[PDB]
């Protein structure tokens, strides 16, 4: 257990490789007689891993005559056959555009993309792939996808379970074996598609989610 | 200050006039004060209206702080008291007083009462809930000193309070510094209790909000005047509880009335007049009141004939010691659209008991008793259901073939023995639950058809298709003409809002729901002669509906719906004997129920 | 309770109970004074009086056999309005120490023992069900048929050996008791149609059929003569033997009597008992086990409490094998 | 986008002694304008307790004064409410002590105070800030003695008590002894009446979802409403509350962590969303007595063609849609009976006909109007559930989403996908108005007197046009009566449509009134009509041509039947057209507008 200070604070995600200089010390708010808690105090944090001209290699290449190609050559290596199925990949790491009617009536910004054919494992890759090179993505066989609720040992109460799609921003996120998921899971997944948001009325939750992300499933 | 005030409240105790009376101008607290000398009352209801009648003053300075004024009343008649006929003056007190509200005032909701009226004379209405049962409280606490020979007392206000361990006279301390003085429970004086809590009335809240509750702390006179789950309205001080800044506070009753009516408890006041008499002698007594019932709805002259017999109920017998029922059970089987969940919502408000329940709202522990759980105490309690809440009056359960079958035949106790006999694991017993059912269904997949007989468009396991005394059976028949007088009389409500000037005017809810209650205490007789009669019948349906190719199962309890269903006429027309004329009248019913089908 | 408090009757008493115990009738005379207000059913109440005596208690701990059921099990089918649930209402408010039960509102454990967290002490005890709180009396259980197959396989324990042994998370017992059941059920179709066979009206297993012995089948039409007398009784109940002689000969006839068997009844036994397999195996009606062997032994030595006979002879043998005989006809 | 203003700024057109003497030269404001001499007589003559002040003002008067009130805001706002109950006796000496103490809320544009509970640090330590987001839980209200007022029956004295704790602007922690013999000789007793309690809740605010980086979960905080600030805010909102902030600190056993708890004293409320539409102008309501009185005739019909233009066909679809915007009228007789005045609608069709489209404009444009799924939602949650508290652990009865939607609409897409045992739920609640509830230790009946819209998949994915209208429709005749009306939108396979359709869609890939329907329904809502013996004759007739099968049609089949519960939607979308015309007297123009539409909805013609 850490404890951080005025600048340290907010500094870190759950989720990140630090190296911390701390002072090992102990609690003293004054199992065993005699034990005392200890935390690292810390005085000292790191983390581990655009431009002008980076931006002429973007230029160029999107101006050269064959751009299209290029890309969907570059997006599975290992797989080969059928660049079709490689074709339609790159759009969705593109996407259309969001806009807004007069009304507010908002459009998609989004595509799905379905994969149909039997399990020969040859697809598990493709989809590895296309979560590793994605700005944000998840790939999914836990909670759930949707939001579930949930009644927690503590508050004896019903609590809100945003699952994936609410955490991916944005992002793509990947799917296998469209027959396995909860039928619940499965329902709610067919309505958030649908309208790109979840909204649970339930026991004592009545909130919503705006889900905003990509759906590249694989079928069976 | 208030010296003044105990003499400006003994004037208007000794010199208020009235005239309603029935008499001359006399006084009425003037003989209160006597009856309270001879220990023949205990209460004082002081009215607040006639404090405003000639000092509308004191009644301002009364509902502003109404917990000194409380005292200076019960000082007042304190002293009052001897003029007319132990050490500490609250030991000998023997009454009490309370306000009952001005009427200037109006019924707030819980909802209302904030802060900006603690300690206030307040009013609230609500639906009582978990009634305590009464336990005795002390007032003022009697010890004794063996040692010396002597006899102290002490005066409490908590909920709480610390004994003593005096003797704090300074002879017995003085003496011979030593001794201990025991408590006693019979020179202390008790004084009768019980809480209860109050909800709102979940029409009256936020689309979807939750109800918020209020403590009452009845005690002295108004113990035992609510039951649970009822409507009842509530006079009383609001005041915080003793023992940071924050504070949880509880209502302190003064007055507690019923208005279970809608408007107040006015079932002790079923006084009829001679100018009833008028009515209720009339030759067709028994077809005004069929007429009358649910006016608003068009046609149903025949099924508004029966739901009056299943509100007068007929009479329960005893012999050998074998118990026969004395009430009525009634389905009314129908197409779509012919108005039964219209007549059994005016059924639910024409009764004194009622009960309102629909099939796929309700589970089959939630009618008859519950067995539940308190997490505070991990002890099983009982709660009764909708059948019992029903006691001794109607329940409803419309949409009644979509109920759980499982959930359904938890009635079959009720309709027969008209008890409920539970064994779970904390409890071993037998409610009583006397009430009579009625319900509504829709035929086969909601709508009859011609092809398939009865039985197999209806859908009763015959066992419950029995205990039902008359399954009647209504249809959307559409008859050209028989819509136009419809339409005619709908479209009439719907303009007018109210119904077409018909033969006699209905009578008024308020003296129909006491017409019947006069009309139920007879209890008539059967006379030997009509036995033969009565049997050619009963045998007469057992041929037909074992020579037919329809019929519904006909059984030995067949005859005793004849005999209970006459018994009501009978009960009608005042009589104190069943005659002829009543047993074809019922004939006649039991054959009008299923001629809807030829 | 009251067995040392027998012993405490007026000697003027037990002179009445010899003395009625004489009459050739005394049998019909007391039968006909149960429920003096259900028709004739003569049969039944016959059944239902042996039910209140039950065979001797005898002592079978010598021959490792262990013990011995003495109380009667009685099912009564037969299509609706034949006052079935009249009967049970009856009898539990007649007998003392007695339960009435119901189809779908008592469960497989609710009925014999449960096992519940206690509130305070937080650990898991065993507590009774109603088939074991009787246990000296009758457990009336109505709406036999409308019972899921699971709860119904429960009573194959309890009313056949007379005991039951749980074994569930830190309770490992065998309680003991001596109910007797009184069941009623209705025809499968709750119609008796004839065209079907008997075995197939009634719809329930051997293994539960023959742990009864008295199955009653209440067959009644629309007798013509029948309804119009049952009609007459009925109205008469609008208009307006003793108790305690019953009451006390029960007692009486439960302490001080012990029938044994002799050789001459025991040699009407086994032919009795030969025949009923040839007969109950063709017809497809109700087979016949050894078991039943057993129940004629309990229905004759009842017959011979009840007129104090200390002694089994012939004709107790005779009675309970036409009550045997003609109650599924 | 940045919210640097409670009123938004983009369209608003369409010693102690120096602060306390400055306040009240601020707040004369006579020789200027007279912009608060105008709203303390205002809020005097509508007793009223606290007033709301515009900074931006005081920077105008007084940039010293207005830069030294955001950054000590307790020590200038307890000078600030003296100089104004000293301000409020140069008035009225007489309402000036009816009330024990006047309240001064804050509102108009602070510079760098406009902060979300994620950047709320421990830098705004006492200064006003204006916390921005979503209202997630609300405590129970309870009152706060401020003062009491004792008294002595031996020596007939009145003593009195002043209280405090660390909720104030003043912080001294005082104890609650409440004194009962304050010198040993005589007795006290305390005196509720005269005494002075104040209420006081607890809310908790939480940070917006769209605003969160989503990667954590979202920051909150808690704030101390007061003082009748107290049932402004119901769970579920989106608050601009303008407190100051403030640690407090505690001590369990003379030894104290340094860790402290935050909280907000909040001194207004604002709900940052307008769901109201009742500020109509002059102009305005002129337009609209000009526009119900130009032509009679063609009112209803112009006003349906504006509905939703983003959608091409379905006329008769949108004609229903309005009738459902207006309503019926509800009559409840003498006696206590009720008859409902809503109209229910169902639309059946194959995929991509613009169903959920017609959903999602008819949950904006109508008030009060609440989303619904058919799988997303349970038969019990759509009504009212059981449950109980975590802090008094006693049950209640939680408000389904069609107890919510009171006086309001409800629409429920994917209607089909709805288990047999959760349609069931809904009959009460759809015609008779109000649910009964009877669980085990709840009984209750709340009412829900709303509106039902509903789209259903057909059986079989697509509509089979030559099967009949019942085959292609799952639902049991017990719910087809419900619905009132039932429109079969199959995909309009006529080559024609989808032309315009594409053209307007792609159109729209290519960036009467739309604003004054809102005002004109919300005006035309309240009219009354009332039948007229012309019309009542009319309809009792057309009725009765209904109900008869011959009259209908041979080779024409029926999609749903017609009851004596048709009758009274003839009446309901009859008195629901007399009010577009804002007529109030219901003609045999009327009864025949919507006999046709009936007509239309009722007989379905089956092919081979
Ligand atoms: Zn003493």
């Amino acid at each position: 257990q850490l404890y951080c200070d005025r600048y340290l604070c907010d500094k870190v995600v759950p989720g990140n490789r630090v190296t911390i200089m701390g002072i090992y010390s102990i609690k003293k708010f004054g199992v065993g007689v005699g034990i005392r808690s200890s935390y690292i105090r810390v005085l000292g944090i790191q983390v581990d891993t655009v431009s002008p001209q980076e931006e002429e290699e973007f230029r160029r290449l999107a101006a050269l005559p064959n751009v299209y190609e290029v890309i969907s050559k570059s997006i599975a290596p290992s797989i080969f056959g059928g660049t079709d199925m490689k074709k339609a990949i790159a759009c969705l790491l593109f996407g259309g555009s969001r806009k807004r009617l007069p009304d507010g009536l908002t459009r998609r910004g989004d595509i799905n993309l379905l994969m149909l054919g039997d399990p020969g494992t040859a697809k598990s890759q493709l989809l590895k792939f296309v979560e590793k090179c994605s700005p944000i993505g998840v790939y999914t066989s836990a909670a759930g996808l949707t939001a579930s609720v949930m009644r927690d040992p503590s508050s004896r109460n019903f609590i809100m379970e945003g699952g994936a799609m609410v955490l991916a921003d944005g992002g793509v996120v990947c799917i296998d074996e469209f027959d396995k998921m909860r039928e619940d899971d499965r329902v709610a997944i067919h309505e958030a598609m649908e309208q790109q948001t979840i909204s649970i009325a339930k026991a004592g939750i009545t909130t919503t989610l705006n889900s905003r992300c990509s759906v590249l499933a694989a079928a069976n | 200050d208030y010296a003044l005030e105990k003499e400006k409240v003994k004037k208007f105790l000794q010199e208020f006039y009235q005239d309603d009376e029935l008499g001359k101008k006399q006084f009425k607290y003037g003989n209160q004060l006597v009856r309270l000398a001879h220990r023949e009352q205990v209460a004082l209801y002081v009215d607040l209206d006639d404090v405003a009648e000639d000092d509308p003053e004191l009644v301002d300075s009364i509902c502003e702080n109404a917990r000194r004024y409380a005292k200076l009343f019960a000082d007042a008649v304190q002293e009052l008291l001897p003029q007319y006929k132990q050490y500490p003056a609250e030991l000998m007190r023997r009454f009490e007083l309370y306000f009952q509200g001005p009427s200037s005032n109006k019924p707030r909701v819980i909802r209302e009462v904030r802060a900006d009226s603690v300690g206030k004379l307040v009013t609230v209405r609500g639906i009582v809930t978990r009634v305590s049962e009464v336990k005795p409280k002390m007032v003022v606490a009697t010890y004794t000193c063996d040692q010396c020979g002597a006899e102290t007392y002490q005066p409490i206000q908590s909920p709480t309070f610390m004994p003593l361990i005096m003797c704090p006279s300074q002879e017995c301390q003085t003496n011979r510094s030593g001794g201990r003085l025991y408590l006693q429970t019979r020179g202390s004086r008790f004084i009768k209790f019980q809480e209860m809590k109050m909800q709102e009335h979940s029409d009256q809240v936020p689309v979807g909000n939750i109800p918020r509750s209020i403590t009452v702390l009845v005690e002295g006179e108004n113990t035992r005047i609510a039951q649970p789950g009822d409507h009842v309205s509530v006079t009383g001080i609001f005041l915080p509880i003793l023992r940071g800044l924050l504070s949880e506070t509880y209502l302190e009753a003064h007055r507690i009335v019923k208005m279970n009516k809608s408007e107040d408890d006015e079932s002790g006041a079923g006084e009829l007049t001679r100018e009833e008499l008028r009515q209720i002698a009339e030759e067709d007594f028994y077809e005004k009141l069929a007429a009358s019932i649910a006016p608003e709805i068009y046609g149903h002259e025949d099924v508004k004939k029966a739901l009056l017999l299943l509100l007068v109920g007929g009479v329960d017998q005893s012999p050998r010691g074998m118990k026969i029922r004395g009430n009525i059970n009634i389905c009314l089987m129908g197409d779509p659209g012919v108005a039964k969940s219209q007549l059994l919502s005016y059924i639910d408000r024409l009764a004194p008991r009622s009960q309102y329940t629909t099939g796929r709202g309700s589970s089959g522990v939630g009618l008859t008793a519950a067995v539940l759980r308190d997490s505070v105490s991990g002890e099983l309690t009982l709660e009764g259901g909708a059948l019992v809440l029903a006691d001794q009056g109607v329940c409803c359960i419309d949409e009644f073939d979509k109920m759980a079958e499982a959930d359904r035949t938890a009635i079959h106790e009720v309709m027969e023995q008209q008890t409920i006999s539970i064994a779970k694991a904390g409890i071993l017993t037998t409610l009583n639950a006397r009430c009579s059912i009625l319900a509504a269904a829709n035929p086969a997949y909601g709508r009859y058809n011609p092809r398939r007989s009865l039985e197999q468009n209806i859908q009763l396991p015959a066992a419950l298709l029995s205990r039902f005394d008359l399954l009647w059976l209504i249809q959307d028949r559409p008859d050209r003409d028989n819509d136009l007088r419809l339409a005619q009389h709908i479209t009439y409500v719907h303009q007018h809002s109210r119904q077409p000037p018909s033969q006699f005017e209905p009578l008024d809810m308020k003296l129909m729901r006491r017409y019947i209650a006069m009309c139920r205490e007879k209890q008539p007789m059967v006379p030997e002669s009509l036995a033969d009669y009565i049997t050619a019948a009963y045998v007469e349906m057992r041929r037909e509906a074992w020579a037919s190719k329809d019929a519904t199962y006909t059984s030995a309890r067949t005859l005793l719906a004849i005999l209970r269903l006459s018994t009501a006429l009978a009960r009608l027309r005042m009589v104190d004997v069943v005659e002829k004329e009543d047993v074809n009248e019922a004939i006649r019913l039991m054959e009008m129920s299923k001629d809807s089908l030829l | 309770d009251e067995e040392a408090e027998q012993k405490l009757f007026s000697e003027k008493r037990v002179e009445l109970l010899k003395e009625l115990s004489r009459k050739p009738d005394i049998y019909e005379r007391l039968a006909s004074a149960l429920a003096p207000s259900i028709y004739e059913h003569e049969d039944i109440k016959k059944g239902i009086l042996l039910q209140l005596f039950g065979g001797t208690r005898k002592d079978f701990s010598h021959t490792g056999r262990g013990k011995f059921r003495a109380e009667i099990n009685i099912l009564l089918c037969g299509d609706p309005g034949t006052s079935k649930s009249q009967l049970l209402q009856y009898v539990y408010n007649l007998v003392p120490r007695g339960q009435y039960t119901s189809g779908k509102g008592s469960s497989a454990v609710g009925l014999t023992a449960y096992v519940m967290k206690d509130p305070e002490t937080r650990q898991l005890v065993l507590q009774t069900g109603a088939l074991v709180l009787s246990d000296n009396g009758i457990c009336c259980i109505d709406e036999f048929d409308k019972m899921n197959e699971s709860t119904r396989s429960v009573l194959h324990e309890v009313m056949e050996q007379q005991t039951l042994s749980i074994a569930k998370a830190g309770i490992i017992c065998q309680l003991n008791a001596r109910t007797s059941v009184l069941a009623a059920a209705n025809p499968i179709e709750s119609q008796w149609n004839p065209k079907k066979t008997t075995i197939e009206n009634i719809q329930l297993p051997h293994t539960l059929l023959s742990r009864f012995d008295l199955i009653f089948l209440l067959l009644d039409p629309q007798d013509e003569a029948y309804d119009r007398r049952l009609a007459h009784h009925l109205v008469a109940l609008y208009y307006q033997l003793d108790m305690a002689v019953l009451k006390d000969y029960i007692a009486y006839a439960h302490s001080t009597i012990m029938p044994r068997l002799s050789e001459e009844a025991s040699q009407a036994l086994i032919e009795a008992y030969v025949d009923m397999r040839k007969i109950g195996s063709s017809r497809g009606m109700v087979s016949a086990y050894p078991r039943q062997l057993e129940s004629l032994i309990r229905l004759a030595e009842a017959h011979a409490k009840v007129r104090l006979s200390n002694k089994v002879e012939a004709i107790d043998v005779e009675e309970a094998k036409r009550l045997h005989r003609e109650a599924l006809k | 986008m940045l919210p640097r203003s409670p009123p938004l700024p983009r369209g608003n057109l369409w010693e102690l002694r120096e602060a306390q003497r400055d306040y009240l030269d601020f707040l004369d404001d006579e020789e200027d304008q007279g912009i608060y001499q105008s709203k303390v007589r205002e809020l005097i003559s509508d007793n009223q307790y606290r007033l709301i002040v515009n900074v931006n003002d005081l920077r105008r008067k007084n940039e010293k004064r207005a830069n030294r009130l955001l950054n000590n805001a307790f020590e200038e706002l307890v000078a600030f409410q003296r100089a104004l109950k000293d301000f409020v006796a140069s008035i009225d000496a007489t309402y000036a002590k009816q009330y024990e103490e006047f309240y001064v809320g804050l509102e108009g544009s602070f510079g760098s105070k406009h902060v979300s509970p994620r950047t709320l640090t421990s830098c705004f330590l006492s200064c006003v800030v204006c916390v921005e987001g979503i209202v997630t839980k609300c405590s129970l209200v309870r009152p706060k003695v401020v003062r009491s007022v004792h008294y002595c029956p031996a020596t007939k004295k009145t003593i009195e008590r002043r209280y405090s704790d660390l909720t104030t602007l003043v912080a001294f922690p005082s104890s609650s002894v409440y004194p009962t013999k304050d010198e040993e000789n005589n007795p006290l007793e305390t005196e509720y009446g005269l005494s002075v309690y104040k209420d006081h809740q607890t809310i908790t605010i939480q940070e917006m979802p769209e605003k969160a980086p989503a990667g954590q979960l979202p920051r909150s905080v808690d704030v101390i409403l007061d003082d009748d600030l107290v049932d402004k805010a119901k769970p579920g909102d989106r608050v601009q509350v303008v407190g100051t902030y403030r640690c407090l600190p505690g001590k369990k056993g003379g030894y104290t962590s340094g860790t402290f708890r935050t909280v907000l004293i909040a001194c207004n409320v604002k709900q940052m969303s307008k769901d109201a539409q009742p500020s109509f102008s002059a102009e305005d309501i002129a337009k609209i007595k000009k526009f119900s009185k130009t032509r009679s005739k063609d009112i209803f019909d112009q006003l349906a063609k504006s509905l939703a233009p983003s959608i091409h066909g379905h006329d008769y679809v949108k004609k229903a849609i309005l009738c459902l915007l207006l309503g019926g009228v509800e009559r409840d007789l003498e006696n206590g009976s009720h008859i409902r005045g809503d109209i229910n609608i169902l639309l059946i069709g194959d995929p991509s006909v613009a169903k959920s489209q017609l959903l999602r404009y008819v949950l904006c444009t109508a008030p009060r109007a609440i989303p619904t799924t058919g799988r997303g939602s349970s038969g019990v949650g759509l009504t009212a559930a059981v449950t109980t508290d975590q802090e008094t652990g006693e049950r209640r009865l939680e408000a389904g989403a069609m107890v919510l939607a009171d006086r309001g609409v409800v629409c429920i897409d994917e209607f089909d996908k709805m288990s047999d045992m959760d349609r069931t739920a809904i009959h009460e609640v759809m015609e008779q108005g109000r649910v009964t509830i009877a669980k085990a230790g709840i009984h209750a009946r709340l009412n829900a007197r709303c509106s039902v819209l509903a789209a259903a998949n057909p059986v079989y994915g697509r509509y089979d046009q030559y099967k009949t209208p019942m085959e292609n429709i799952g639902l049991q005749d017990s719910l087809l009566s419900r619905f009132d009306l039932l429109f079969i939108m199959l995909d309009q396979m006529d080559p024609e449509q989808d032309r315009e359709i594409s053209d307007h869609v792609l159109r729209m890939h290519r960036y009467v009134s739309a604003a004054f329907m809102k005002k004109y329904i919300h005006v035309a809502k309240i009219i009354k009509p009332v039948l007229t013996q012309e019309s009542a004759t009319y309809i009792a007739e057309e009725y009765s041509r209904l109900r008869s099968q011959d009259s209908m049609s041979s080779d024409t089949a029926r999609t749903s039947p017609v009851t004596a519960r048709t009758l009274e939607t003839l009446i309901r979308l009859a008195t629901a057209h007399a009010k577009a015309r804002m007529s109030k007297t219901v003609d045999l123009q009327d009864a025949e507008e919507a006999v046709e539409l009936v007509q239309y909805a009722y007989f379905k013609k089956v092919l081979e």
